């Protein structure tokens, strides 16, 4: 999950994974998945399942 | 130095009322009364009207059922004119029509029955529909303009949610997939407020789907409860009406009243010309039009028929009264409303849909 | 049956006679225009209707082109009113009947010249872009528009990676007189460079000669406005400080001349599209009020192919709505000589202005490197 | 002098006016509105006295 400007609009629109949530299709988010400080603006996570 | 005031359109069951109250005035300014009757194909229906209203330079017009470019015209030479019995909330706008002051809550403003009828219960969860037009953009507006507020400033309150919303065109196509994207949601507080004929087409193809069952609740607007909704629909609804609604003269008093109430607030400006007679040929700008038109967003007297007059920012009628409706296998029980701010209880049977 | 007028209406520019006849290209629209080219004097409304109508039903003119000289803000929407039931494409061409008209219905044709507040708040922030400083709080009034303003920005201050940033985004009430005590208190509030702006000029005064009560109209700060304070382009009311920018266009780019060319040119270029990509062409109706029997008659939707046309050159494309899609602005700064120069332009996507390093009315300086 | 003193940041500002000079500084302060919570001035006798 990044920020692609896609083509024909620049528009930000997340991409794939982290976007298939933001986007109601998905529910919940279990993965290897990091905490930048990107993300955690639009989404909350869980504390840290390891480190 | 006589001042005059003329109707618009078909108000012929008030000819009497008009002067009667003329004559009640001086013995509470010489005033007298005109009128005309509308027409069909409105072109000239504009023409048709300033040799005859703008010709005896008018101090204001009175109309009633789309109301004419007496919207547009009076604005032109800036002549302040106070409507009725219109509704459709374009006219809200202060630069569409110069002076357009209403007498009614315009069918947006209905917003606050809902979100005083919800924030009574401690519900927090909604949906919401509109339909490609701009009276319910407004109201959409309108109500994503005032659940900002609710939030913490008392130390630490909290309010509630404003859930994904919809668009549609007026509709004479489907709207499943529109309403199948809502379904599978999480709430049931559903509102739709569009007009009759969308209304009754939305319920026609939304009870093929039952999502029209037990556990939803309804909070529909005016115009959606009536005309066709009634061969359509089923019930459980809660519908919204005026407590004078459609009718004929409970309102021109209240009109030649608030006119009047200000006539002595106005001959002490030294400034008290008049707007021109004759509307062919002029080019210049009453220059206390606009003025006159302003000053009245002052008139405070309830001794009105329905009494307690008074316009709001916009110029339109505030502090109103409604009936809450609902609709059971056939009947339409009532509650009273507001108090005129508050909420008040009447004892009825209140069922929910199921 | 579709017939082209253009009437100049009551001002001192009687100038379009010796030029609407190099438009020659239009057998290729293979509709001749009944060039009909009358200048009424100064019109009312009743004589407005009188002369349009009696022209529409007479010259039978199945397009138009307007124009007018005076500072009345609510003409076009006559015509808009009149185009609704008779199905005619209008073009409000000088500064009046083509001014900034919002909402209109949904079934006439009645379009304008001059740009939408969109693109008059959009070059807004390529201006501050260009010259490296990031947008600052937003100021308001409650006068109609906004709503539809501070989204145009919320919409773009976000969609792009560069660093925009935000204040408190202020909202006033001015026409309270008991409130005085509520409005300095409210613009006390601001510690920022840029300052945008959108009201009425009445209001303007008012905040201005509130506004240098509040220490924000000297040295350091520089107001933008958009186009509402660009009226009558010669005012100076005392309590207006210098620097003030805006944008805006008038007279200075086109003169009426190739203008109403321009407009002659658009309609006659739309006579061509549909009337050569179909052979149907509309209608010479009875009259516009006194048919007592014509209220009842078909439609057409040439309301649709009037959307992307050109001058067989620059794109003069239009919207569904009614804006020029690219329109030509400038950018004035409020000289110290209490008038209005011109100091840049916009066409797609662009900015040259006549300075490079934008000067004060030192702590900057200018050093060399290799 | 209303603009003159507006780009003052610091949370301190010392002073020195007298009474009616004060009562005028202030209410300029005020139309700026610059002396809310966290600036602290901090004034001689000749206005206490
Ligand atoms: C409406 O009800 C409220 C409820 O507290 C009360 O003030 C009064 O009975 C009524 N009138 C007003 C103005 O509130």
């Amino acid at each position: 999950g990044t920020q692609e400007r896609v083509q024909n609009s620049n528009k930000k629109e997340w991409n794939g994974m982290m976007g298939e949530l933001l986007s109601g299709q998905a529910d919940m988010i279990v993965a290897p998945l990091t905490i930048n400080n990107e993300r955690a603006q639009y989404i909350e996570f869980s504390k840290p399942f390891k480190y | 130095k006589i001042v005059n005031i003329g109707a618009v359109l078909s108000t012929r069951k008030h000819e009497q009322m008009f002067r009667e109250a003329v004559n009640q005035a001086n013995k509470r300014i010489q005033l007298q009364a005109t009128s005309v009757t509308h027409k069909p194909n409105a072109i000239q229906m504009a023409l048709s009207v300033c040799e005859d209203l703008i010709s005896s330079q008018v101090y204001a017009i009175l109309v009633s059922h789309t109301p004419t470019p007496v919207s547009y015209t009076a604005g032109f030479y800036r002549i302040p004119v106070l409507g009725l019995t219109t509704r459709m909330s374009i006219y809200s706008d202060k630069s569409i029509h110069l002076s357009f002051l209403r007498t009614v809550p315009p069918y947006s403003h209905q917003s606050s029955v809902w979100f005083e009828m919800m924030r009574v219960y401690n519900w927090n969860h909604i949906i919401l529909l509109v339909s490609d037009d701009h009276e319910g953009r407004a109201a959409q507006k309108r109500l994503e303009t005032l659940l900002e507020e609710r939030e913490s400033k008392y130390d630490n309150k909290r309010g509630p949610k404003a859930e994904k919303v919809l668009q549609f065109d007026p509709g004479t196509k489907n709207v499943t997939a529109l309403l199948m994207e809502a379904r599978e949601l999480e709430a049931r507080v559903i509102i739709l407020s569009a007009s009759e004929d969308d209304a009754a087409t939305v319920y026609r193809a939304a009870a093929m789907l039952d999502m029209t069952g037990s556990g939803y609740v309804w909070l529909v607007g005016e115009r959606e409860i009536s005309g066709n909704a009634l061969r359509y629909a089923p019930d459980g609804i809660i519908g919204l009406q005026l407590i004078n609604g459609k009718n004929e003269s409970a309102h021109i008093s209240d009109a030649v009243g608030v006119v009047a109430q200000a006539v002595h607030e106005l001959l002490e400006k030294e400034n008290i010309t008049d707007p021109p007679r004759g509307c062919v040929g002029n080019t210049n700008i009453w220059k206390t039009g606009p003025l006159f038109k302003r000053v009245l967003m002052s008139s405070k007297y309830a001794d009105g028929v329905t009494g307690r007059v008074e316009f709001n920012e916009d110029g339109d009628r505030k502090f109103a009264q409604y009936s809450i409706m609902n609709l059971q296998n056939r009947k339409l029980v009532q509650v009273g409303i507001y108090n005129g701010t508050h909420v008040i209880p009447n004892d009825r049977k209140i069922i929910w849909p199921g | 049956s579709i017939g082209i007028a253009v009437i100049l209406v009551g001002t001192s520019d009687e100038v379009a006679i010796k030029d609407a006849h190099e438009k020659d290209d239009f057998h290729h629209l293979s509709v001749v225009p009944r060039v009909e080219l009358v200048a009424m004097n100064e019109t009312d409304p009743k004589s407005i209707i009188t002369r349009i109508c009696d022209l529409m039903s007479d010259r039978k003119i199945q397009g138009v082109v307007f124009a007018d000289d005076t500072d009345q803000e609510a003409i076009a929407q006559i015509l808009d009113f009149i185009s609704a039931q008779t199905l005619t494409p209008i073009l409000g061409i000088h500064g009046g009947s083509s001014m900034i008209m919002a909402d209109k219905d949904e079934s006439s044709m009645f379009f304008q010249f001059g740009p939408s507040i969109e693109q008059q708040a959009s070059v807004m922030l390529n201006i501050m872009e260009e010259y490296d400083w990031y947008i600052f709080s937003i100021v308001t009034t409650y006068f109609p528009g906004y709503q539809d303003f501070v989204n145009k920005i919320r919409s773009t201050i976000e969609n792009s990676f560069v660093g925009w940033e935000l204040e408190e985004v202020l909202l006033l009430d001015m026409s309270l007189d008991d409130g005085d005590s509520k409005i300095q208190n409210q613009l006390k509030k601001l510690q920022s460079p840029i300052i945008l702006l959108y009201c009425t000029k009445e209001e303007a005064t008012y905040i201005f000669e509130v506004a240098n009560s509040v220490g924000l109209t000297g040295y350091g700060y520089t107001w933008i406005v958009p186009s509402l304070v660009a009226g009558d382009t010669d005012t100076v009311p005392s309590e207006f400080p210098t620097g003030l920018i805006s944008v805006s266009y008038d007279e200075w780019d086109y003169g009426l001349p190739a203008r109403v060319r321009d407009g002659i040119a658009i309609i006659t270029t739309a006579a061509s599209d549909m009337l050569s990509e179909h052979s149907f062409i509309p209608e010479p109706k009875s009259s516009c009020y006194n048919t007592h029997e014509k209220r009842i008659y078909q439609s057409n939707m040439l309301n649709r192919y009037l959307i992307n046309v050109t001058f067989e050159g620059r794109d003069l494309s239009f919207s569904e709505d009614g804006y020029q899609m690219h329109p030509k602005l400038v950018i004035i700064l409020l000289n110290k000589e209490r008038k209005w120069e011109r100091v840049g332009k916009w066409k797609d996507k662009s900015l040259q202005m006549k300075y490079y390093v934008w000067p004060r009315m030192d702590d900057h300086l200018s050093i060399v490197t290799l």
